[PDB]
């Protein structure tokens, strides 16, 4: 009789409808990405386009049911996110302005070719090409032509766009009573109304602040180690005492160090963990593949999947009549459907890969219960961290010798682990510097704290005193170096990568100690531990039932970040980094010594 | 029944109702079509704000899951009134000796 009976039976309408609609179009997009087809284009466009109304509809509906008188936490969940403007809280113009400054950027990226000059008769694409032109090549000059022309051409065709882009997020999220974008997608953190875990919005810079200052000791040092490694591939380009050069680490943006595994190996005689070759000596086709995956999914003691994802999953390429979309993706299409789309390959990463991706799914099957707008996680960054220490699990050298892969008589020395923890560390300890970084540059000029004239070089700045990069030359106003990146081009929030790195190591040592282990962290094996997956799934089953905060305690313990579980893990590396960095200079200066 | 009810397109003839002002009697069959009042609102036979058509059709297709594939019940009930039982079951015969 209440308004809070009409919004559950709202509510109940809203559930069924909307999962017929969002398969229709998940299928759609399915069909579309496994079968690029022009019939397929505009199926994915005409139900996206249902879809879209849908949500447009089903949103002003809710808005007329205050939010003050609902009591029990699982209803105001669905109604606070369903109630979301997006873009339409501004006019018509306003909107559509921002959509198409949405759209042409990512055309602009997508279609972003930067090629050598004097040679116009055919040029190369950011994609093929400019990848491997900086993640192998030795060369100094054609590093830095590339990283200098790329940044020279996109940057003056989106400084215009990004003078727009971040004035319009700031009027949709002011306009929906936010302090600025920033704190739009601070909002995924927020818990109101719970007592104890309550999270606020603005409260994550200064958490990740708490939990980044650790962070930067072991990247010091890090820092000081790959310094002194690449200065033997650049014995004067790089100070010992100033910061690296922009172009040479590994990546366009410095994202990921893994580029530089066979420039920085400690240890290049001794070889890796990798069994490749055993795959194809016993015939180990991606369907077995992930077979084996299905016998470790259950040995932790996550159901096995259903039969039905057996005959809707394409795993091998359809060739070359059929076009599929090669990107690692899982789809959760709805009504008890679940499908991942996989080119895989005979490696060890297609195999590391296949268990991050039904890692995934196996969430996915998690949450089936709760309603469909909670059908998602608690955070942005409980999805893929779940999914991370399965890729951790499996690349144990205790895994494959439990699978066949690696000889049992295989000797696991400390040699051997320094270069993998130095991998391991190159991607995640080296993008977390620079995830912050970027991300705290993107909430401050959100906040407009940052004059407008006065981003790069606060930019530059940051890059001094926080990942400690140096730049190649002085940029002006007039290139927007910060929107080359694919993210930020389309408006795609960063800091999730960051959280999901604590997660992951958070949610192993929980994990671990459950499962009863007596040695360090990088031989921990969660397999053949039922147990510990059962505690494993309470987060599982809550999904976005819970907050984050609860959802987190019941599996760590804490409800805020922990940067704890990060340095037990590197703790072999960090004090072996100590050894070989007493030669070299810890830390970094700001100054432009090097270039 | 999922090689049956399901189309690939989707065999929408199966429809649900999805919602009712109270809950049914043992053994008692509603098919009214009238639109649910969900609000205080009066509907006025328009499906409407917190008004919506009571009945739902179900979307089968032989591309979901085991839980969501059709399955064709039929169900069994069993009296004995008065009135003589007229319902046996088969008897066994034994050749004759
Ligand atoms: C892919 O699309 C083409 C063109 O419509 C069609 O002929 C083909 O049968 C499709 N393949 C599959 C597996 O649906
Ligand atoms: C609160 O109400 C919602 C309405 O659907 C229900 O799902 C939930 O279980 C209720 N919680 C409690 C503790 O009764
Ligand atoms: C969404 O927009 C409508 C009208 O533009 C407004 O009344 C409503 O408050 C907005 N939603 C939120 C959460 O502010
Ligand atoms: C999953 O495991 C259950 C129990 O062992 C079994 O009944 C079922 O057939 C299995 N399904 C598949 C697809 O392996
Ligand atoms: C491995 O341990 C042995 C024994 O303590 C030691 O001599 C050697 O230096 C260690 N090597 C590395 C790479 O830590
Ligand atoms: C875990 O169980 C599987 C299957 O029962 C077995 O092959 C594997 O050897 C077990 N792990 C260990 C460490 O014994």
């Amino acid at each position: 009789s209440t308004i809070e009976e009409q919004a559950k039976t709202f509510l109940d309408k809203f559930n069924h409808e909307a999962e017929d609609l969002f398969y229709q179009s998940s299928l759609a997009s399915w069909n579309y990405n496994t079968n690029i087809t022009e019939e397929n284009v505009q199926n994915m466009n005409n139900a996206g386009d249902k879809w879209s109304a849908f949500l447009k509809e089903q949103s002003t509906l809710a808005q007329m049911y205050p939010l003050q008188e609902i009591q029990n936490l699982t209803v105001k969940l669905q109604l606070q996110a369903l109630q979301q403007n997006g873009s339409s809280v501004l006019s018509e113009d306003k909107s559509k302005r921002l959509n198409t400054i949405l759209n042409t950027m990512s055309t602009i990226y997508s279609t972003g070719k930067v090629c050598n000059p004097d040679n116009p008769q055919e040029c190369l694409l950011l994609e093929p090409g400019l990848n491997e032109i900086m993640a192998n090549s030795l060369d100094y000059n054609e590093r830095l032509w590339a990283w200098e022309s790329w940044r020279s051409e996109v940057g003056k065709q989106l400084r215009p766009l990004y003078e727009e882009y971040v004035v319009l997020k700031n009027e949709m999220a002011r306009a929906n009573h936010y302090e600025d974008y920033g704190d739009y997608w601070r909002g995924d953190y927020e818990v109101n109304g719970v007592d104890g875990y309550d999270y606020s919005r603005g409260q994550l810079i200064e958490d990740v602040e708490h939990t980044f200052e650790e962070i930067k000791p072991l990247y010091e040092h890090l820092h000081a180690y790959v310094r002194a490694k690449l200065m033997n591939a650049y014995p004067s380009y790089i100070s010992p005492i100033g910061c690296l050069p922009a172009h040479l680490l590994g990546d366009m943006w410095g994202r990921f160090w893994t580029n530089l595994y066979s420039l920085t190996v400690p240890f290049g005689q001794k070889p890796n963990i990798d069994v490749t070759d055993a795959m194809v000596d016993q015939a180990w086709d991606a369907q077995r593949i992930f077979k084996e995956a299905e016998k470790f999914f259950v040995s932790v003691g996550l159901p096995n999947m259903t039969q039905g994802f057996w005959e809707n999953s394409m795993l091998t390429d359809p060739g070359n009549v059929q076009k599929a979309v090669c990107h690692p993706t899982a789809w959760d299409l709805g009504k008890g459907d679940f499908r991942i789309l996989m080119c895989t390959k005979v490696t060890m990463d297609d195999f590391l890969t296949a268990h991050h991706e039904m890692g995934h799914i196996q969430y996915d099957m998690a949450y089936a219960a709760q309603p469909f707008l909670l059908r998602n996680g608690a955070n942005e960054g409980f999805h893929e961290a779940v999914g991370e220490i399965m890729s951790l699990s499996a690349a144990t050298p205790k895994h494959l010798k439990s699978i066949g892969l690696l000889s049992p008589d295989f000797q696991e020395d400390n040699e051997t682990e320094i270069n993998f923890l130095l991998k391991q560390a190159l991607t995640i300890v080296g993008t977390l510097p620079f995830t912050y970084m970027l991300e705290k540059w993107r909430w401050m000029v959100f906040k407009g704290e940052i004059p407008k004239d006065q981003w790069m070089k606060k930019w530059w700045e940051m890059k001094r005193e926080i990942v400690g990069v140096v730049e190649p030359v002085p940029h002006d106003e007039t290139y927007c170096d910060p929107a080359s990146l694919f993210h930020v081009s389309n408006d795609y929030s960063f800091i999730r990568y960051y959280t999901r790195t604590l997660y992951q190591f958070q949610f192993q040592e929980a994990l671990c100690q459950a499962a009863k282990h007596e040695g360090p962290l990088h031989k921990c094996d969660i397999s053949n531990s039922t147990e510990a997956g059962q505690k494993l799934f309470n987060m599982l089953r809550l999904g976005k039932s819970e907050p984050w905060t609860l959802a987190l305690e019941n599996v760590v313990g804490a409800k805020n970040m922990n940067v704890r579980p990060l340095l037990n893990y590197f703790e072999p590396l960090f004090t072996w980094l100590k050894d070989q960095n007493k030669n070299s200079f810890v830390g970094w200066s700001t100054d432009w010594s090097p270039y | 029944s999922n090689k049956l009810d399901s189309k690939v397109s989707g065999n929408y003839n199966y429809l649900y109702r999805l919602f009712r002002k109270s809950n049914l009697k043992p053994f008692e069959r509603d098919i009214s079509t009238e639109i649910y009042q969900a609000g205080n609102k009066p509907c006025n036979g328009v499906a409407g704000f917190n008004c919506y058509f009571p009945l739902r059709s179900y979307s089968f297709r032989p591309t979901y899951g085991v839980g969501h594939q059709p399955y064709r019940v039929v169900v069994l009930s069993f009296e004995l009134l008065h009135a003589p039982a007229t319902v046996c079951g088969p008897k066994k015969s034994t050749n004759l000796v």
